[PDB]
RNA sequence: CCAGCAUUCAGUUGGGCACUCUAAGGUGACUGCCGGUGACAAACCGGAGGAAGGUGGGGAUGACGUCAAAUCAUCAUGCCCCUUAUGACCUGGGCUACACACGUGCUACAAUGGACAGAACAAAGGGCAGCGAAACCGCGAGGUUAAGCCAAUCCCACAAAUCUGUUCUCAGUUCGGAUCGCAGUCUGCAACUCGACUGCGUGAAGCUGGAAUCGCUAGUAAUCGCGGAUCAGCAUGCCGCG
RNA sequence: AGGAAGAC
């Protein structure tokens, strides 16, 4: 029941692992109608892949909050966090791996008299 | 001519939608707040003087 | 003056039609744009306020739906 | 001032296939990806089973033909505003290769999408091809005006 | 029975905050911590210049922000005590 | 062909007869839903019942050059009238209200 | 918040804070260790628990002064006319005109699309002379009586770009939507001069633009929407958010 | 040792 937290771009992810036979889900819709976007696909199949723990564990996992890409990398660090969480003998490892960066990339704050807060408007003598 | 227009100001107009907003602790249109009647000019220089406590320096 | 009728000046209104109900007379000074031209009222003469003067016009029978406002424009170019 | 580079990777080190790996989840992105990698790999099997061989060494081969070996840039000196050669390096090979490649696949014009980008894949192919021609353009003015170092 | 305050001090509002729970936890009256509720903004933007410069402005902030309790408990007598009780003039107390 | 006019062969009805004057895309998808047609076909293929079916419900609304010269009337009754907008019209000034400095230039 | 539980299509509820969440005290990153340079100093480069290593990202913060730069349009001695008037009251007009040239933006010229159908992911603000749900009427903006909310409950709030199907097959076209006529909805005493929006029909120029020229370095350009402010009503303007 | 370029 070893549970992670993962945060992404404004959205944030929760996962619970138990000691399944290796199913992977969130939000109890499957993987046909419910994953679009494949690197969701290689998102989900990664970690458990490069790891020996792929068939030991069942995942269920709830999402709340912001888009698809940044909820794919909410889920990164769930699942990072998840893992961390339960088997820390080879943590190290996946720390020079990386993938624990934990991105400080949001949406910046729009500027006064700019655009798109680096944007000028337009210039001429 | 500011004060002829103070006095229609505060005085109630013939039809209801001849009626507008006019800041009247400074003599200006043009820029009033609705929740502080207050325009800019005056708004600012009495902010950094400090009245109206919910307001101060803005940053994030 | 979209769903519930024309939206007019009635003192002017009731002037002009106690005028023409008893006889026809001379031109109807009005410095108001505002009003509708009621189809009751064709063949009268009108003097609006262009904003310098009182033009004269006449009353034909198209006067369908517009306004009285379009015989007296306020702009003179060439 | 001075340049500087930063590391990151996308895939994993090993039992991963590069170009199998590349061609199923890697670097195109943004939209209309799904419906147009799936008849871009029908185009792969079409060409493939046009081709009387494995297709993916002739797509290297049109990687090759593609891939430019030197450019030139300008300089100024004197009043002609003279050209100078120059080797180049592998990254910015990669970038001017692809970089003609997609522009002039969404320039010549065609049907649509799918097949254009085959129509300049096989024409990348052969040696006889538009891009191609303007990659030996690129070497014919290097060669022309390398008298210059 | 719900107790608001909002105000902008959340200096002055938090020992009012324990103080309100130090005087209905002397009297007993089943208490409940105050829960930080979130707050409210307001950012408004002023031309810096008067007459030119549109390209010139600056930002002022509002901020103001609510706390609540609960008694669970009826404690007539405490609770006509603490409405008696005197407050300060920047809490800003709701019922 | 239907309206006198011709009329595009190898494409679908709902856009076809858009082409006529004074019919458009909502109209055609409306009467052609009354009518029964799937919105998908070809002019090569039909049967001439619905066809006269459809010659007499575009005979019916106003398609020809009734709306031509219904505007028109419109429009000569207020030259007659002149009343400004029609000052507007032969002078070929934007007519609804604009800037008539800047832009103007979809008309003159 | 529904993890851990029992329950129902509304997972609303009976029960509980560990997590996101709202937030006070903090913990924290400061040249703190190793090596090599640097006369051993200050500093530079490569390494480690780390969320970030060399001011982590951004804002606010703008020295002495220059341009007799801008504002007598908030206030104020300096002169000018008035006080039987350049000072006053109101009605209508004009600030929105138009042969033209320019500045800034929006919408495009398309099949990295258009149209239609279905599945979606939900940031930050505003609400009582208000926000207004459900339902009904309406080929539409809207109208009807109207539950809830003085707000982490109710409303705006139905996010689009996104993902699957059919069509168009390269055209001034199913592109593009401007002008024009008809008929309307709302606001307002009043939409002609001079408001917005809708249903129709009409469909224009435009097939990515010469001289030159503009912005942009760890969510940045570009696109896609979403709010908000002045205000009865009026966004492509401005501010802010994803 | 590596271009001709006016006036306010």
């Amino acid at each position: 029941q070893y549970y992670g937290t993962g945060r992404r771009k404004s959205s944030v992810a929760r996962v619970r692992l138990v000691p399944g036979e290796g199913r992977i889900v969130v939000n109890n819709r499957e993987i046909s109608e419910h994953i679009p976007s494949a690197a969701l696909i290689e998102d989900i199949k990664q970690p458990l892949t490069l790891t020996e723990t792929a068939g030991t564990y069942d995942v269920l996992v709830n999402v709340h909050g912001g888009g698809l890409s940044g909820q794919a990398g909410a889920i990164r660090h769930g699942i990072a966090r998840a893992l961390l969480e339960a088997d820390p003998e080879y943590r190290t490892t996946l720390k020079r791996a990386g993938l624990l960066t934990r991105d400080a990339r949001m949406k910046e704050r729009k500027k006064y008299g700019l655009k798109g807060a680096r944007r000028a408007p337009q210039f001429s003598k | 001519a500011k004060k002829s227009m103070i006095a229609k100001q505060q005085r109630t107009p013939k039809f209801k939608v001849q009626e507008y907003t006019r800041c009247e602790r400074c003599g200006r249109p043009h820029s009033v707040i609705r929740k502080f009647k207050l325009c800019r000019i005056c708004f600012r220089e009495l902010a950094y003087k400090g009245q109206i406590p919910g307001v101060k320096k803005a940053s994030w | 003056s979209l769903k519930k009728g024309p939206f007019v000046d009635g003192h002017l209104m009731t002037k002009i039609e106690k005028l023409n109900e008893t006889d026809k007379k001379q031109v109807v000074k009005t410095w108001s744009r505002r009003s509708t031209i009621f189809p009751q009222f064709i063949g009268h003469t009108i003097a609006v306020y262009d904003g310098r003067k009182h033009v004269p016009v006449f009353i034909s029978e198209d006067m369908v739906g517009h306004k009285l406002g379009e015989f007296a424009p306020t702009r003179t170019y060439k | 001032k001075g340049p500087v580079a930063k590391r990151d990777v996308l895939p994993d080190p090993i039992y991963n296939s590069k170009l199998v790996s590349r061609l199923i989840n890697k670097m195109m992105i943004d939209g209309k990806k799904g419906k147009s990698q799936t008849i871009l790999y029908k185009s792969f099997d079409i060409i493939k089973e046009r081709t009387g061989n494995d297709a993916m060494e002739v797509f290297e081969q049109a990687l090759k033909n593609i891939m430019p070996v030197l450019e030139v840039k300008a300089r100024r000196v004197g009043g002609a505003n003279y050209q100078v050669p120059v080797e180049v390096r592998p990254e910015r090979r990669t970038t001017l290769g692809l970089r003609w490649l997609v522009n002039y696949a969404r320039l010549r014009g065609e049907k649509t999408m799918e097949e254009r980008l085959a129509n300049e894949i096989l024409d990348a192919a052969n040696n006889t091809g538009a891009a191609v021609k303007k990659r030996e353009d690129t070497h014919k003015m290097a060669e022309a005006n390398k008298a210059f170092a | 029975i719900r107790i608001r305050l909002k105000a902008y001090d959340h200096r002055i509002l938090d020992q009012s905050a324990e103080k309100i729970v130090e005087t209905a936890k002397r009297s007993g009256a089943s208490v409940s911590g105050p829960i930080p509720l979130p707050t409210e903004k307001s950012v408004y933007t002023i031309l810096r210049a008067v007459h030119k410069y549109k390209d010139s402005r600056e930002q002022f902030e509002m901020r103001t922000h609510k706390r609540l309790i609960d008694i669970v408990n009826p404690t007539p007598q405490t609770v006509d005590a603490l409405m008696r009780l005197d407050l300060p003039s920047g809490v800003d107390i709701e019922i | 062909r239907i309206a006198g006019v011709d009329i595009p062969r190898d494409k679908r009805v709902v856009i076809s007869l858009t082409y006529i004057f004074g019919i458009g895309r909502t109209t055609a998808q409306q009467v052609l839903k009354e009518a029964g047609v799937s919105e998908d076909t070809r002019v090569r293929d039909l049967t001439e019942e619905e066809l006269g079916k459809i010659r007499d419900i575009i005979d019916k609304l106003k398609v020809e050059g009734d709306l031509r010269r219904e505007v028109s009337l419109n429009i000569k009754r207020l030259i007659e009238i002149g009343s400004y907008r029609g000052i507007r019209h032969r002078r070929g000034l934007p007519v609804r209200g604009q800037n008539s400095k800047n832009n103007a230039r979809t008309r003159k």
